[PDB]
């Protein structure tokens, strides 16, 4: 019971290609520009 | 001011875009963070090494998982000569239907990539037969990666932080590593080979189900405890054995036969078993050398204090070097990188000529890819060894704790060192370039009989000393009446001789004047790169142009235009200048390797022997000739499977060229241009309502050198990898 | 001083720039956002339809063009949101820019939806 | 012979390359007149080609599997098998002329350092002193080993070095 | 149409003689691509003698130019306000140089 | 000598207006204001590009950085033999006088100055970088 | 801010002071040299690190040294 299904590239490749890069770059850009207290 | 980076408040108070890049580039240089102590340094290094371990095991589990789910591994093992290994499937929504048709090669459902990394031969040799074994291995290695990640989190917690005395305990670490991590791991790998990998090649499944009920040898442990160890070498595999079946099989588990298996053209599994068993015993004996808390053992500082010769030829000898290796981390990293780079060169040199895995060396693209991969890895690691040695001299070297020993006496005669490296570099360059230009002029003027062809009689003398009967020297292994020939004849020589007198393998290839000229070009590249790296390590404390260079550090831009101008004067800049020569030298060794093996694999070694003695033969018969099917990967008539390597070939030429911009053009042009851009943004209406938070400036000088060298090296690697994979896979 | 110019200091240019919704100084940031979005999504719907990868397949060119335009408007609204999150720590405040980014999202999706009907 | 190399007078690809070059030259020759200047130039080219192949086969050179002369660089192997005139006698000839040039330059430097304008003699050459040292430099190995044995070949540690030496 | 323009020949030493190729006309040399042959045919030159005479003439003019240099620096060197007569310089160069140049060439 | 004050109502030199003038640093951080008294009306070169006529009497220019004010000071001091002084102005209105902060120009010795940042040793007598490791920050050995 | 140091080999030639484009250095009374003048760096917050001072110094080795430290808006020479 190891095999991921046939629709798994069509979801996982745009996920880590677009969505997680967008969330990552947004979170990192907000972290870079944060003022120290 | 801003938070990032949290390790440097000097960088956190930077109002520019320099802060982001210098927070990225200084994140892992823990010695120069705010409030860094020594215990904190060693603890963060230990946790970081756990993080690297977890990333390595996650990488291997991902290779296993994508081969098990998307590869053709259960179909590859039946006919491994005619079936191409699949790496991973392609889901690219930018494709068109000709690309989906052309990358659906066979036997696959959709578009797939054909692997060159050679993992199918290694996994099939060590006993993998099904995809489910690869799934179990991937799940196991993902679990091991999670364990190392949790241990990296765990040994930073305050009830689990090791003391400084735990890290500087050298005798316990060498004893435990040389005993356990080397010998017990090699013994356990001998156990894996004997219990699983040798019976899998005999056609017998041995898994976790039945390994406690299948004897590796028909008389288990009675020859081992009787001392009748030659019983485990009786009846080896026949020279008509089909690998993976029982036809022509044997009973032995620990032989020493020599040479290759006849079908797979690879090393015998029983030879590799007795290899790992012998070195396992040797490492477990070697790991009982140093003095831990048991009274017996060697004391390393006493060994270093002892080895000082009379007449003072080494001065104080090795006195005071124990407190410079144990106290410094850059010295240890320099030793480690020197060793690992030389061992990586060793891995490449011994895996092309003595291929270990079954049906390796008939997959030619795998051979070329593995050799080129580990040679460039070794080149980068050797440059890093010399770089961290210069960092040792700048940061950690105390001259009063080294008054008179060998390390100070290296700084005492550094001018003779750099001068004689300069002499051998100039000699090899003048005469190698002069012989090549001479032979090019002889080939141009139509008279090849005039060209200087020096025969490599010394390496041919070595090949005759190893048993090659082509050059007629007939001594020590090539003469039948020799003592070494007669003593080794019963046991390991009949395989070694049969494998060394074959001209169809890479075991001690036939050499000539092209091989002469290229080995002297290789010596030129090595001695020149060593000149730049050694000169950067030794002039790091200071030169006559800059006597206080140790006061600025390792990586500073320059010292200004005064005193004639001092550009690229730091030791970092010597590293920067030596990476170009490293890329040059590995490019020479891989052009040479690849072209001699292409002429071997096609059949016409006379083409290499005739065309390698002059550089136009190189440019015409290796670069122009072997890049016809590459650049025809896509064209206005269509495309095929090599279009990705053509696009990557152009991609590498482009990144190379873009790195030339950072290497040639320098900062102040770009800073004036950015000042005009700042004016243009602040004056444009309806866009100046949006305003930057970090002030835009140009890249710094050191940053420019790093970015230019980075684009340079990435384009270099992608260009040659695209050409090598495309030529070797398209023409075979 | 600043260089006096009939392009930077023209009266009719100054009145035209005062009439555009980034300058009215007293309208809500939600209203500025929805007007800027109704302009920009309506103009961005065009080239995805006329030049995109589905431009020659009938009955689906305008659908895929407007859907990609809506995705780009969502990316632009995320960019506005992270710009306001990084910049301020009525239009030039955290609450005002968040209202402006939400208004740009609503107005841009409405402009793309109106361009699909047109 | 050495390293499985046949002699060039026995090699067949050597004669094949000789015939091929003569064939290319006569194919270029056969499109001119008999007693014209391109014909005389190409016949002199063919004469030099035949003389060069006869001289290379005469000197006992070793050819390979492609018919090209190979050189032997080992003193004892070449002195044993009669190949000393290709590396060994050329390397001592080169060391003679290279040490000649170096010794004449060194004597010019030491001759011009003992004046009030050493740099001005370095830019503008003292031609009689340069010709005198150029003629006297024929006994440079004897004078070199004599300056070696007296300790005047070397400067002492009055040299320029860096602060960590 | 079937002879390659060539005006450079190499001496027969060290094998560089091969560069003297078959350019036609019973000649061996390096094919030139400067285009002097077409310029000479367009000017109406037909014999080598006229080219030789032009060579001697150009050498004489070179000697006159080096004498003019030495003369106008060492013997009779113009004053500054001579050089600053730019109106006169334009008149003389537009009339005499371009004008009389193209007039005499049309002649 | 006493510290002078800034007169904001000082007439500026005759200048048509450049693109190399002030930016948002003048409104958000600081801008620097130079002042000199001229003997006659004469054209000088503006350090931001272009020519300008100075007025007879007091003059007033504002620049973006200190090096522009030093360049104009050096030009007006070596070519015209004048004695200028330039200030530091904050957007609150805070005025910081400097150059000459002593009143006498720093290119000649004056009593009352206190020597700062003077190491009383040679440069070869600095310590090695091993002696200053694991402090609170990066340190060159010349810092001690 | 950059680090500017003055060493006791100074001969009070004032060359460094008249070379700085930013007015960071000045000459103080001293008794260590015949000129009775020593340089001093009381305003290193405005120093950009151009090293004109090091070029102007005649002594061997240098008596003024600029160690490029942390960057600010003044040390980067930004007019914006
Ligand atoms: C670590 C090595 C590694 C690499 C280089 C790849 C590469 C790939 N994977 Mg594979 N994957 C891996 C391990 C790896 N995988 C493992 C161990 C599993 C089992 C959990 C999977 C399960 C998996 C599935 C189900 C699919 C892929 C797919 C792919 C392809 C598309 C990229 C993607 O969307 O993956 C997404 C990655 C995952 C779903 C699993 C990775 C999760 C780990 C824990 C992430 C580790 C974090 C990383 C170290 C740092 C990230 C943060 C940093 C960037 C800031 C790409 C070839 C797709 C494909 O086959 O296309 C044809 C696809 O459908 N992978
Ligand atoms: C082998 C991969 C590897 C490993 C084990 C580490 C490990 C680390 N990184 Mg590094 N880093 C890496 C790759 C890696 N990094 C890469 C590819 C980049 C982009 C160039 C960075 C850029 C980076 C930054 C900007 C920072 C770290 C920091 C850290 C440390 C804190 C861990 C954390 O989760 O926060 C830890 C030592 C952080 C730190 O605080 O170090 C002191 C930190 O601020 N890393
Ligand atoms: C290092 C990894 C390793 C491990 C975990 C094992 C484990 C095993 N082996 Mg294997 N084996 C190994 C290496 C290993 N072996 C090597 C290097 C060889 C080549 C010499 C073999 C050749 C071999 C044969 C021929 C056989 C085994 C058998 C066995 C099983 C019973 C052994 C026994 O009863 O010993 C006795 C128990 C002791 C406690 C004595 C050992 C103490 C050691 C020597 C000293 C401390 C170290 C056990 C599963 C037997 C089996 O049952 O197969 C199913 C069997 O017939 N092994
Ligand atoms: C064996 C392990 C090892 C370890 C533990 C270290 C540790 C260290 N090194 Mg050393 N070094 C090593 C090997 C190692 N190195 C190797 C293999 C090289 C040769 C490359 C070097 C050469 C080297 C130099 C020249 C320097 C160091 C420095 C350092 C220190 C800081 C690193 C840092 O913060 O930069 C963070 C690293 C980065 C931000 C990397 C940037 C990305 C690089 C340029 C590669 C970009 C290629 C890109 C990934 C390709 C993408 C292609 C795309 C198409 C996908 C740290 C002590 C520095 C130091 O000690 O200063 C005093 C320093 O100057 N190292
Ligand atoms: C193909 C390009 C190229 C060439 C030929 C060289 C050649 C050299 N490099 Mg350079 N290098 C290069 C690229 C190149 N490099 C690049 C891209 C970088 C990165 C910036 C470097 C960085 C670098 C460093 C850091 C160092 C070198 C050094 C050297 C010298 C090494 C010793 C030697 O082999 O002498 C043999 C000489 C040659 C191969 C040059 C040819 C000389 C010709 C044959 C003589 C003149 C012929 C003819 C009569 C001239 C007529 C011209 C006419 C106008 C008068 C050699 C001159 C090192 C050095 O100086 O060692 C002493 C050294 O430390 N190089
Ligand atoms: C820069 C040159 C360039 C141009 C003109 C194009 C054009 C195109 N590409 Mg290609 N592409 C390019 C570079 C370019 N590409 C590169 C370098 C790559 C590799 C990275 C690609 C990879 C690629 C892929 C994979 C695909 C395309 C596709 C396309 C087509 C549709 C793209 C689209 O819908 O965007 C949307 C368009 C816009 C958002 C337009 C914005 C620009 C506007 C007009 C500027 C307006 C300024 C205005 C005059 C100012 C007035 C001011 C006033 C109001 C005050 C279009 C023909 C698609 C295709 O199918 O090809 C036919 C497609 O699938 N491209
Ligand atoms: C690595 C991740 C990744 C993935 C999965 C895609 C996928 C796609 N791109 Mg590519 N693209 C990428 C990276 C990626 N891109 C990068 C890095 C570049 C720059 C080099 C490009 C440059 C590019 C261009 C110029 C074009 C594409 C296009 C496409 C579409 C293929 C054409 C088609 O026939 O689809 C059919 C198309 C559709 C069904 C409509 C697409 C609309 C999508 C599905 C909307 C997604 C909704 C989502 C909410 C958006 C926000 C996500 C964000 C919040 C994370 C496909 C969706 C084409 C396109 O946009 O098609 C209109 C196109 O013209 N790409
Ligand atoms: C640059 C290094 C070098 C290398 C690798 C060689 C290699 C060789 N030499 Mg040569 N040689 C060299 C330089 C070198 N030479 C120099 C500088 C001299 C002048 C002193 C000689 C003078 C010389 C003589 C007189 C002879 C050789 C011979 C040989 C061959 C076998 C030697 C042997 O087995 O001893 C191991 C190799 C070494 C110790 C390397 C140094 C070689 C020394 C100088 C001479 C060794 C001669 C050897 C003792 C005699 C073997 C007799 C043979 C019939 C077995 C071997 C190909 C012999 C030969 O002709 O064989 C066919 C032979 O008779 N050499
Ligand atoms: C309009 C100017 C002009 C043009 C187009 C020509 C054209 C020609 N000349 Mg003539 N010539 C001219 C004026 C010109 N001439 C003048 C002023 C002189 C005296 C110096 C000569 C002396 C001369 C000689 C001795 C010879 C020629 C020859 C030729 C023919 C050969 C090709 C050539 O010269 O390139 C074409 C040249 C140009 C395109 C540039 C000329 C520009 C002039 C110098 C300045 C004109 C500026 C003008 C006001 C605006 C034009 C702007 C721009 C478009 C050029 C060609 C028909 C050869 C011949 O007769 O072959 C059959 C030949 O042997 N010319
Ligand atoms: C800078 C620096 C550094 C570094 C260095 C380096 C990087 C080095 C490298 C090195 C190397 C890289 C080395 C190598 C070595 C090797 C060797 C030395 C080898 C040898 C070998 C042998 C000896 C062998 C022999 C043999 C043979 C050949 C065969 C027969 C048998 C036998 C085995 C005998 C350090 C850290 C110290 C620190 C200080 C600074
Ligand atoms: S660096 Fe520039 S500023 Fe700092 S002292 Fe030398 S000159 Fe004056």
């Amino acid at each position: 019971p190891f095999v991921p299904p046939s629709w798994a590239p069509s979801v996982f490749v745009p996920l880590t290609g677009l969505v997680l890069p967008a969330i990552a770059m947004a979170t990192l850009f907000v972290y870079i520009e944060k003022e120290a207290p | 001011h801003k938070l990032f980076p949290k390790f440097s408040q000097g960088l956190a108070q930077d109002p520019t875009t320099r802060r982001i890049w210098y927070g990225l580039a200084m994140a892992h240089d823990f010695e120069s963070h705010d409030g860094m102590t020594e215990e904190n340094l060693y603890q963060k290094i230990f946790a970081s090494h756990f993080g690297q371990l977890s990333i390595i095991f996650l990488w291997t589990s991902g290779n296993l998982f994508h081969v098990a789910w998307q590869g053709n591994f259960e179909q590859w093992v039946t006919d491994p000569v005619h079936i191409r290994p699949i790496a991973h499937a392609i889901w690219d929504p930018h494709f068109g239907q000709p690309a989906v048709e052309a990358f659906t090669r066979g036997g696959a459902s959709g578009p797939v990539n054909i692997s060159t990394s050679g993992v199918y031969q290694w996994w099939y040799t060590i006993g993998m037969r099904t995809n489910q074994d690869l799934y179990v291995g991937s799940v196991f290695l993902a679990l091991v990666s999670a364990i190392f990640l949790f241990a990296g989190w765990l040994h930073l917690q305050p009830n689990f932080q090791p003391s400084l005395s735990w890290f500087k305990d050298a005798e316990s670490r060498l004893n435990h590593h040389l005993s356990g991590l080397f010998g017990v791991s090699s013994l356990a790998w001998t156990g894996h080979l004997v219990h699983v990998a040798i019976p899998e090649s005999r056609g017998q499944h041995v898994g976790w189900d039945n390994f406690l009920s299948v004897l590796p040898h028909p008389q288990g442990l009675t020859p081992f405890f009787t001392g009748n160890w030659a019983a485990y070498a009786q009846s080896p595999d026949t020279a008509s054995h089909v690998f993976g079946t029982a036809q022509g099989s044997g009973q032995a588990i620990l032989t020493f036969l020599g040479g290759f298996h006849p079908q797979t053209q690879s090393l015998w599994l029983t030879d590799m078993a007795h290899h790992h068993l012998a070195i396992a015993v040797i490492f477990i004996v070697a790991g009982h050398m140093y003095r831990t808390n048991f009274g017996i053992g060697h004391r390393m500082q006493a060994i270093l204090e002892a080895h000082t010769p009379p007449s003072g030829s080494l001065g104080a000898g090795h006195k005071g070097l124990f407190d410079t290796v144990n106290n410094s981390l850059h010295f240890q990293l320099g030793l480690a990188l020197a060793s690992v780079g030389t061992i990586t060169s060793l891995v490449a040199q011994h895996m092309y000529s003595l291929p270990p895995y079954a049906f390796q060396a008939i997959d030619f693209t795998t051979q070329a890819a593995l050799y080129t991969h580990h040679q460039y890895i070794a080149g980068f690691i050797m440059c890093g060894a010399f770089a961290h040695g210069a960092i040792f001299f700048i940061r950690d070297y105390d001259p009063e704790q080294n008054k008179g020993n060998v390390l100070a006496r290296m700084l005492d005669h550094k001018e003779a060192l750099i001068s004689h490296l300069s002499w051998v570099s100039l000699f090899l360059g003048f005469h190698t370039l002069g012989l090549y230009v001479h032979n090019d002029v002889m080939q141009a003027f139509g008279t090849p009989e005039k060209q200087i062809l020096i025969e490599p009689v010394f390496a041919q003398w070595i090949q005759a000393a190893h048993g090659k009967a082509l050059y007629g020297f007939d001594f020590l292994l090539s003469s039948k009446t020799s003592a070494a020939f007669a003593n080794g004849q019963s046991l390991w020589l009949p395989g070694w001789l049969d494998a060394i007198n074959n001209n169809q393998n890479s075991l001690f290839l036939t050499i000539g004047p092209g091989d002469f000229l290229v080995h002297h070009a290789i010596a030129l590249g090595l001695h020149t790169t060593t000149l730049i790296l050694v000169k950067g390590a030794l002039d790091a404390r200071g030169s006559k142009l800059m006597p206080d260079k140790k006061d600025f550090g390792y990586s500073f831009p320059c010292d200004g235009p005064g005193r004639g101008g001092t550009c690229d004067i730091s030791a970092y800049d010597a590293f920067y200048l030596a990476v170009f020569w490293m890329l040059n030298t590995i490019g020479w060794v891989t052009f040479y390797w690849h072209w001699k093996h292409l002429t071997l694999w096609q059949g016409n070694v006379a083409q290499f022997d005739e065309s390698s003695t002059y550089l136009m033969g190189w440019l015409r018969d290796y670069l122009w000739l072997n890049s016809s099917q590459l650049i025809n990967g896509y064209n206005p008539f269509g495309m095929n499977s090599l279009s990705v390597w053509a696009w990557t070939f152009l991609f590498g030429h482009l990144i190379y060229a873009t790195g030339f911009m950072f290497l040639i053009s320098w900062r102040g042009y770009w800073q004036e241009l950015i000042e005009t851009l700042v004016w243009a943004h602040e004056k444009t209406p309806l866009a100046n309502l949006v305003y930057w938070k970090d002030k835009p400036v140009a890249l710094s000088i050191v940053q420019a050198r790093l970015v230019g060298l980075a684009h340079f090296s990435v384009g270099y690697i992608f260009t040659y990898a695209a050409f090598l994979i495309a030529s070797t896979s398209g023409r075979f | 001083g600043m260089l006096e110019t009939p392009v930077t200091s023209a009266p009719i240019v100054a009145t035209y720039l005062s009439n555009l919704p980034a300058y009215r100084t007293g309208v809500a940031p939600v209203l500025r956002g929805v007007e800027i979005g109704l302009a920009h999504g309506f103009l961005l719907a065009g080239p995805f339809i006329k030049l995109g990868p589905l431009r020659n397949v009938p009955e689906t060119a305008e659908i895929a063009g407007s859907l990609s335009a809506a995705g780009l408007v969502l990316i632009l609204a995320l960019c506005l949101s992270i710009y306001g999150s990084a910049q301020f720590q009525p239009l030039f405040s955290a609450d005002g820019w968040s209202e402006f980014a939400a208004g740009f999202l609503v107005g841009g999706e409405a402009g793309v939806a109106w361009a699909y009907v047109c | 012979d050495i390293a499985g190399l046949t002699p060039c007078s026995e090699s067949k690809a050597y004669a094949k390359l000789e015939k091929k070059e003569l064939k290319t030259l006569e194919k270029r020759l056969k499109q001119y007149e008999a007693d014209s200047a391109p014909a005389v130039a190409l016949k002199a080219t063919m004469e030099r080609t035949k003389a060069r192949f006869a001289n290379y086969a005469k000197a006992g050179l070793l050819c390979g599997n492609d018919g090209l002369p190979h050189l032997i660089a080992d003193p004892g192997l070449a002195l044993k098998y009669g190949h000393a005139g290709e590396v060994f006698i050329p390397t001592f000839g080169f060391l003679y002329v290279a040490g000649y040039i170096g010794y004449v330059g060194r004597q010019y430097l030491i001759a011009v350092k003992g004046e009030a304008k050493p740099t001005d003699k370095e830019i503008i050459i003292d031609v009689p002193l340069a010709t005198k040292l150029a003629w006297q430099g024929a006994g440079w190995p004897l004078a070199a080993v004599q300056e070696l044995q007296r300790g005047t070949l070397l400067e002492k540690e009055e040299n320029i070095t860096v602060s960590p030496r | 149409t079937h002879i390659k323009p060539s005006a450079q020949v190499v001496w027969p030493i060290v094998g560089q003689e091969i560069l003297n190729g078959d350019v036609g006309g019973g000649f061996q040399g390096i094919q030139i691509t400067s285009g002097f042959f077409q310029l000479w045919r367009a000017s109406g030159i037909t014999s080598e003698l006229q080219l030789y005479t032009t060579a001697i003439g150009g050498l004489v003019m070179a000697a006159a130019m080096f004498f003019a240099g030495w003369f106008h620096y060492h013997k009779a060197a113009p004053k500054l306000e001579w050089f600053q007569n730019v109106e006169s310089m334009l008149n003389h160069h537009l009339g005499g140089l371009l004008g009389l140049g193209s007039l005499a060439w049309a002649g | 000598w006493t510290v002078p004050t800034l007169n904001p109502d000082t007439p500026s030199p005759i200048f048509g207006g450049s693109t190399g003038g002030l930016l948002r640093k003048a409104q958000t951080e600081e801008f620097y204001v130079i002042t000199w008294e001229a003997k006659k009306e004469q054209i000088f070169e503006m350090p931001t590009g272009g020519a300008a006529i100075m007025r007879q009497g007091p003059n007033l220019l504002k620049f973006g950085k200190k090096e522009q004010c030093l360049a104009l000071t050096t030009q007006l001091r070596n070519k015209f033999k004048l004695t200028p002084c330039f200030y530091r102005v904050f957007p609150d209105g805070k005025v910081q006088y400097l150059h000459p902060a002593d009143g006498v120009y720093p290119e000649k010795v004056n009593a009352g100055r206190v020597g700062a940042n003077q190491n009383m040793r040679r440069i070869g007598q600095n310590v090695n970088p091993i002696k200053v490791k694991f402090s609170g920050r990066m340190m060159s050995p010349a810092e001690i | 801010a950059h680090i500017v140091k003055i060493y006791d080999t100074c001969i009070g030639c004032t060359q460094c002071v008249r070379a700085c484009p930013l007015d960071v250095l000045e000459m103080v009374p001293w008794d260590g040299c015949k000129a009775s003048q020593m340089a001093s760096a009381p305003r290193t917050e405005d120093c950009v690190g151009c090293k004109r001072c090091e070029t102007a110094c005649p002594t061997d080795f240098l008596s003024v040294r600029v160690y490029l430290g942390s960057e600010s808006t003044r040390s980067m020479g930004l007019s914006y």
